[PDB]
RNA sequence: GCGAAACAGUACCGUGAGGGAAAGGUGAAAAGAACCCAGAGAUGGGAGUGAAAUAGAUUCUGAAACCAUAUGCCUACAACGUGUCAGAGCACAUUAAUGUGUGAUGGCGUGCGUUUUGAAGUAUGAGCCGGCGAGUUAUGAUAGCAAGCGUUAGUUAACCA
RNA sequence: UUCUCGCAGUCAGACAGUGGGGGAUAAGCUUCAUUGUCAAGAGGGGAAGAGCCCAGAUCAUUAAAUAAGGUCCCCAAAAUA
RNA sequence: UUGUGGUAGACGAGCGUUGUAUUGGAGUUGAAGUCAAAGCGUGAGCAUUGGUGGAUCCAAUACAAGUGAGAAUGCCGGCA
């Protein structure tokens, strides 16, 4: 199945309303300082207070 | 204070000290011109035309109008003849109407 | 050329009104609504600008259709769906829904067309003598 | 005081650097540098460090405050493209073609630095009604 | 033109089944090899026609308003000489007589070779044997130097 | 000899877009719609420089039967008031923009009354 | 224009006969961009040479289709061959002009070539832009117009200088 | 609209009114004679229609009187008996 | 005064392009080409200013043609 007229430059920008991209949430290692994701480790090797991993 | 006057083939509702354009009236710049029809000058109606009254007016400028570019187009049948035409206008300006 | 025509723009003021329509007829009660609406009668009637003043129609239940159209003539609305016809009578739009009726038989009259749908609303057809409109303080006329 | 920095026929698309370089747009660069080192995206890597070498361009080269930087505006123009056949049923040998993109990133200083682009805008139109006007003392 | 180029007089597709115009031949007028359809060729003959008696009449025409408009200056064997091979002194001779912008053209029957030696290298001016002077290489003269012989020729010829 | 030109045809083709500006989508890029457009919009400005004074009359008919409807006699019997009696040539518009300047009007409108 | 301006009958297709392409230009001269910052590096941004580095090795000019950014205006109850004639509000200010850009809202409005009795067409061609591309030529015939020459007229061909 | 000379194009027509054939006083059918129109022709009426009625566009005007058709609203225009 | 709708089709007058010829003339104090602009023409078409660009070119009268592109399931390149 093809399409029987081309799609013009308007009705495909609007199709890509939708695609824009999500700032994923950050959050401030403590114990060093840095804008690690949150909800993970940051690169210390550090979650909170805790040790989980080597230097970087 | 208003009239009504027959200037080429349009009639026109005139105040004193009022801008309008006309068509061309084979005057120069600067002179002053009568329009000698008029109807209905002030509370003052004649039925054909009020009698003895004129407007006197001061031509201000000779003009062409915007261009107009006429194509005709006969569809799928071999002819896109083109014309342009600009119609000329005069513009002029009322001093004091004759009572 | 010549004086262009005069044309108010923005310049748009609206007075209601009142009408009881006690025992008018539909359509000729329908059209002075329309024209009313329109502000067809205005001195200055731009076509562009909705220069035509509000109304409310007031006793709605009690206006008549002239003949035997209470049993004979009917009023139809489809949904999109099949089987989806939905016909009442004359008489049963007098008693169960009568400011739908009245409301129906002016929209009608009003061109297809923007302002149409801009129109229509400022007609208010209350079923009963009774109403909460008595703020915007309305004049009152008689059959129009 | 804009101190670019451009990347040319990076292999990324056009389209995919587009997405992030909206992120990035606009926004302040501390919050820049690490909001795009932390997406997952390809055109992440690739534009973490052409934005941190215009960084070093603007406190180095020109001269600026820093702190006062912000990220004026970012594109992903299309670059040069690559074409290739690729085989298929039968034979029928359809064409590939790889893109590119000419990235290029903009950082102001001062916070409007928009109005300035539009005065010289203005200025190129002023001195052609001018020049216009000049040449009209053919008397 | 279509069959001159080095050119294939294969189909290059067949005429149906694959779609895409017919194209008969790649060297055809229409594609980028080029059959140059009807272009211009070598045998043109670019030759035109005028009777010999309408040339007469036009060549007495054109030197008779030629000569009588005050240049057509008649000159004399001997400054044909008194002019050595040098073109110094002829350049002298056109600047003294107001001739140097001018286009003068001599005309001469016995063809002498001090003046042909001079005014060669001058692009303006040319010497010409009287049965080698055209309607065009006369009335482009605009400055003309005839010699005093070549009016009892001229008379005869009409 | 051999001629190329392709200055003349890129002349035209930028006049023919050059008149479709302010057109939607494509039809102010692609030379071969803008012509098509630049077409038809000149139809439409031939149809409709003769439909504007078809339309305008009407348009000063009704502003006339308004003003008229709120005196007690109707546009249809205002015509004859001014041909038969009181022979009067004052045309179908400045008789409508009377009213945007009223009470000059009301002068008319009694005066065919006689 | 030779298929071929360069290492072209090359690369490439075919078992083989055979078929068979595309693309050139820094600057006057490399003075081919030492050095510094970012970066792993290409590279980029300053510096430097130079008349110009929007001439930088992507190398004369550099349109269009096409893809992104931005001032100004409009658009999220609206039936739309997408424009036109009217017309508000808004923002600017010119090849000085009854001016410019957008255009809430009214009236009106079924594309272009082709072929057909007749196509908006549920008939066909074109995805879009640019370039290329189709009544010429030789030798004779008749007709019209103009010119030279003329009432025992007019006129040269080949060839020769 | 007769005569001579140069130059073509055309030879697939359609519909409405009228008089008939074939047809079944069937066909937007077919074949003819005739009057128009369309083709090769726009505007208004017809709600919308190539062929009906009125008409026959040099271009501009935000001028006036009309033809067919039509006057509660959509849609410009009317009332009395 | 009578007219001026129009396919096939007959006839007339014309614009533009490339070059040659003679005649005038502009050009690194910036030529053609290229974009942009709120100009002038009855039409084909033609100027003016500014940015870019970095050496040829414009007008008048004749002459000669590879002379004028929206369509060929057109050819080549690019791009959706
Ligand atoms: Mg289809
Ligand atoms: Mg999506
Ligand atoms: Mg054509
Ligand atoms: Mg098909
Ligand atoms: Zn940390």
């Amino acid at each position: 199945a093809v399409q029987q007229r081309r799609s013009s430059k308007h009705r495909r920008d609007k199709r890509r309303s939708h695609d824009a991209l999500t700032a994923q949430a950050l959050s401030v290692c403590q114990k060093c300082g840095k804008k690690k994701l949150f909800h993970r480790v940051c690169s210390c090797g550090m979650y909170g207070d805790l040790r989980v991993k080597k230097a970087y | 204070m208003h009239a009504i006057v027959v200037c080429g083939s349009k009639q026109y509702l005139v105040h004193e000290n009022d801008t309008f354009f006309v068509e061309k009236l084979e005057a120069p710049v600067g002179k002053e011109i009568q329009l000698d029809k008029v109807l209905m000058l002030d509370e003052k109606i004649g039925a054909p035309y009020l009698e003895k009254a004129r407007v006197v007016c001061v031509v201000e400028k000779h003009g062409l109008q915007r261009k107009v570019n006429v194509i005709k187009h006969i569809s799928q049948k071999h002819h896109l003849k083109k014309y342009g035409h600009r119609q000329p206008y005069t513009k002029l300006k009322v001093v004091r109407f004759v009572h | 050329k010549t004086s262009m025509l005069t044309k108010e723009q923005a310049n748009k003021r609206r007075q209601w009104y009142i009408v009881d329509a006690a025992g008018l007829v539909l359509g000729k009660l329908a059209v002075k609504a329309a024209d009313l609406i329109r502000g067809k009668n205005k001195v200055d009637f731009t076509p562009n600008q909705d220069c035509g003043d509000y109304l409310i129609i007031i006793n709605s239940d009690q206006v008549v259709l002239t003949g035997n159209k209470k049993e004979n003539e009917f009023w139809y609305h489809h949904s999109q769906y099949i089987g989806g016809i939905k016909k009442v009578s004359g008489r049963d739009m007098l008693k169960k829904q009568s400011d739908k009726l009245v409301y129906n038989a002016v929209k009608g009259m009003l061109p297809d067309n923007r302002l149409s749908r801009r129109w229509i609303t400022k007609v208010h057809v209350f079923k009963g003598d009774k109403h909460n409109m008595e703020a915007q303080k309305p004049t009152t006329l008689n059959w129009s | 005081m804009i101190a670019f920095a451009k990347q040319f026929r990076v292999r990324i698309s056009p389209q995919k650097a587009r997405l992030v370089c909206q992120l990035i747009v606009g926004k302040k660069t501390a919050d820049a540098q690490n909001i795009l080192s932390n997406t997952p995206k390809k055109a992440a890597t690739l534009i973490a460090k052409l934005l941190n070498s215009a960084i070093a361009n603007a406190t180095n080269n020109h001269g600026m405050n820093g702190d006062a930087l912000y990220v004026f505006e970012c594109v992903a123009n299309q670059g040069p493209s690559m074409k290739r056949t690729i085989p298929r049923a039968k034979g029928s040998s359809n064409m590939i073609t790889k893109r590119s993109s000419n990235l290029v990133v903009k950082l102001s200083d001062n916070p409007n630095e928009r109005q300035e682009l539009i005065k010289q805008q203005k200025a190129l139109v002023k001195k052609r009604v001018e020049g216009q006007q000049k040449a009209k003392m053919a008397r | 033109t279509k069959g001159e180029v080095r050119g294939g007089g294969k189909k290059p597709y067949k005429q149906k089944h694959t779609g895409k115009a017919r194209q008969g031949s790649t060297r055809n007028p229409h594609f980028v090899g080029g059959g140059i359809v009807f272009g211009p060729k070598p045998n043109r003959n670019y030759s035109l026609k005028l009777n010999k008696k309408a040339h007469t009449a036009a060549l007495h025409t054109v030197w008779s308003e030629k000569l009588a408009s005050d240049n057509t200056h008649l000159v004399d064997q001997n400054l044909f000489n008194k002019t050595e091979g040098k073109t110094k002194v002829m350049m002298q001779f056109l600047k003294s007589a107001k001739l140097l912008d001018k286009n003068v053209l001599f005309v001469v029957n016995t063809l002498n070779t001090n003046l042909e030696q001079s005014t060669s290298n001058i692009k303006n001016v040319q010497v010409k044997h009287l049965d080698k002077v055209s309607v065009r290489d006369l009335m482009l003269a605009n400055a003309l130097l005839v010699e005093k012989e070549v009016l009892k020729a001229l008379e005869g010829k009409f | 000899m051999r001629i190329k030109g392709g200055k003349q045809t890129r002349v035209r083709r930028k006049k023919w877009l050059k008149q479709a500006s302010g057109s939607f989508g494509t039809r102010h890029a692609s030379y071969k719609v803008a012509k098509q457009t630049v077409i038809q919009a000149a139809k439409y400005a031939y149809r409709d420089r003769r439909n504007k004074k078809r339309d305008f009359r009407s348009l000063w008919i009704l502003r006339l039967n308004a003003a008229l409807r709120e005196q007690g006699m109707t546009y249809s019997v205002f015509i004859n008031l001014l041909k038969k009696h009181n022979i009067e040539i004052n045309r179908k518009v400045l008789s409508e923009l009377a009213i945007k300047e009223p009470s000059k009007f009301n002068l008319i409108v009694q005066k065919v009354k006689s």
